[PDB]
């Protein structure tokens, strides 16, 4: 809905999740075989391109490299995501956001340099998972192959928002009214807290001015009730 | 041969300006924690800016250092490595050389720091003399010779530089009995009791009396002469006075301490 598009058969909205009928690889092909002219909607695409387009260009890697470590100590390892359809809507995202590219310099990192086009790649991969997941489909060959390659770009270490539980499990609890018992990429995180850093009730911990001109609609977003957190707290640096 | 000091020191550089970079690149990844008046971040990145500053320069100094690596391909070192391949199967002479470093200056630590033995008490050869004073006399600018004029008795005679020179008589062992006379002297055909002097040399007499009395060891007499021989050594300036003026009185020199100032001052 951030579109302000310009006139459209219907909803040109709809067109990025009507694009599943697409080839796999070479998004530059896909992206002219959907629509290539009612994409761009502001000309200062400078709000969220660098700092919130960060988190789904990482995560992308992040999940194709959790692929061939199913042999991890854990059942996915961190993360999974093997229904399909959180898999269409990141290819989605993909796609608007290499329009974005293409339309604006400041496109998501290499996350370090040298892909020769990482966002083909990254696509490529994406859509080899995405094909045998669709309706009702095995699953992964070369793409397993593919996914151990590591290029001189990798970064790892991503934030992923968890929230502390309260294991009072069955017997009794002895707490205080101070000194806690031991038992969010909008920037929001510096080495050391500086700012006002209103967390929330689960994971949140963002913060109140955020210092951004015309991405206020997150913050808006945000200001009310939120993913069951939406007791949002003041906790000082 | 001192550029073993030089590629320590080199070394030493070397690793500060490594770990300089990595300080100013890991501090530089930190925004100013907790200020609330002012940044005071600013301070510590000039700070680490000029310690990398620092650190280059004294790379720089040092390189101005270690003038040239010689020749001789390791000293005479290559017997079986760089030898014949039979010889080395080699590291057995490497290996001995380090230990006996170590042993060496292990000990020599050890002993100088027992030295503050606690002995409490001691209860339950006119040969060696003439060699020992040889081998004192093997140290530069200390031209000495014993006569033995009557007796087992060692009525040596030292000169440094000047006609400063010192009769100092000897008992075999644990010499005593000194007495200093600048120029000229020995009357007759032997040594003299005179101790003539100008009222300085005369203090030079007490002063080395006192050391006599001083350096009083339980064994080793030729460790006690060598330190003699040494501690009298230091008179060969009398161009210093520390604590006080040049001329605070006629004479200066009381050197126990090995640094000689103005008497009447310790």
């Amino acid at each position: 809905p951030h579109f302000l598009n310009t006139p459209d058969k219907s909803p040109g909205d709809r067109l990025a999740e009507i694009c599943a009928k697409i080839t796999d690889v070479d998004i530059d092909k896909v992206m002219i075989n959907l629509k290539t002219e009612e994409f761009v909607l502001d000309m200062n695409t400078l709000q969220a391109l660098q700092q919130l387009l960060q988190w789904v260009g990482d995560f992308v890697l992040y999940l194709l490299v959790s692929l061939p470590n199913q042999g991890s100590p854990l059942r996915p390892g961190h993360s999974f995501l093997r229904d399909g359809t959180s898999l269409g809507m990141l290819r989605e995202l993909m796609v608007v956001i290499r329009i974005w590219g293409l339309l604006k310099p400041s496109c998501l990192p290499v996350y370090t340099a040298t892909s020769d086009d990482s966002m083909s790649l990254l696509f490529r991969l994406l859509t080899k998972l995405w094909i045998c997941c669709r309706d009702e489909g095995a699953a992964s060959p070369a793409s397993d192959g593919l996914v151990s390659r590591l290029q001189p770009k990798q970064p790892l270490r991503l934030r992923f928002g968890r929230a502390p539980t309260l294991p009072s499990s069955t017997s009794t609890l002895q707490l205080d009214g101070l000194t806690r018992a031991p038992g969010l990429h909008l920037g929001a995180y510096p080495t050391e807290e500086c700012k006002a850093c209103t967390r929330c009730g689960c994971v949140t911990m963002l913060k109140s001015p955020n210092k951004t001109t015309a991405v206020t609609q997150w913050e808006q977003r945000w200001i009310k009730n939120c993913l069951c957190g939406g007791l949002w707290r003041r906790v000082p640096l | 041969g001192v550029n073993l000091e030089a590629f320590s020191q080199a070394i030493s550089a070397i690793q500060a300006l490594r770990s300089s970079v990595s300080r100013v690149f890991d501090c530089l990844k930190d925004g100013m924690r907790n200020k609330e008046t002012l940044e005071g971040r600013e301070k510590a990145f000039i700070a680490n800016f000029q310690d990398n500053l620092h650190s280059v320069n004294r790379d720089l100094n040092e390189l101005e250092r270690l003038s040239n690596l010689v020749g001789k391909p390791s000293e005479n070192h290559p017997l079986h490595n760089s030898g014949l391949l039979s010889l080395d199967p080699y590291s057995q002479l490497l290996q001995a050389y380090k230990w006996s470093n170590k042993l060496q200056y292990h000990a020599g630590l050890a002993s100088g720091l027992l030295n503050q033995q606690s002995l409490k008490r001691s209860a339950n050869p006119q040969y060696v003399d003439d060699v020992i004073s040889r081998i004192d006399r093997m140290f530069p600018e200390m031209s000495i010779h014993l006569s033995r004029p009557n007796g087992t008795s060692a009525m040596l005679l030292v000169t440094l530089g000047k006609v400063l020179k010192v009769i100092v008589v000897m008992r075999s062992l644990f010499i005593d009995r000194t007495i200093v006379k600048g120029y000229n002297t020995e009357d007759g055909k032997l040594d003299i009791w005179s101790k003539s002097s100008y009222q300085v040399f005369q203090k030079v007499t007490d002063h080395a009396t006192t050391a006599l009395l001083h350096y009083q060891l339980p064994q080793m007499p030729d460790v006690v002469v060598r330190s003699f021989m040494t501690w009298l050594r230091s008179y060969i300036k009398l161009f210093q006075a520390p604590c006080q003026r040049c001329g605070k009185f006629l004479q200066d020199g009381l050197p126990p301490t090995w640094r000689d100032f103005r008497t009447l001052e310790a």
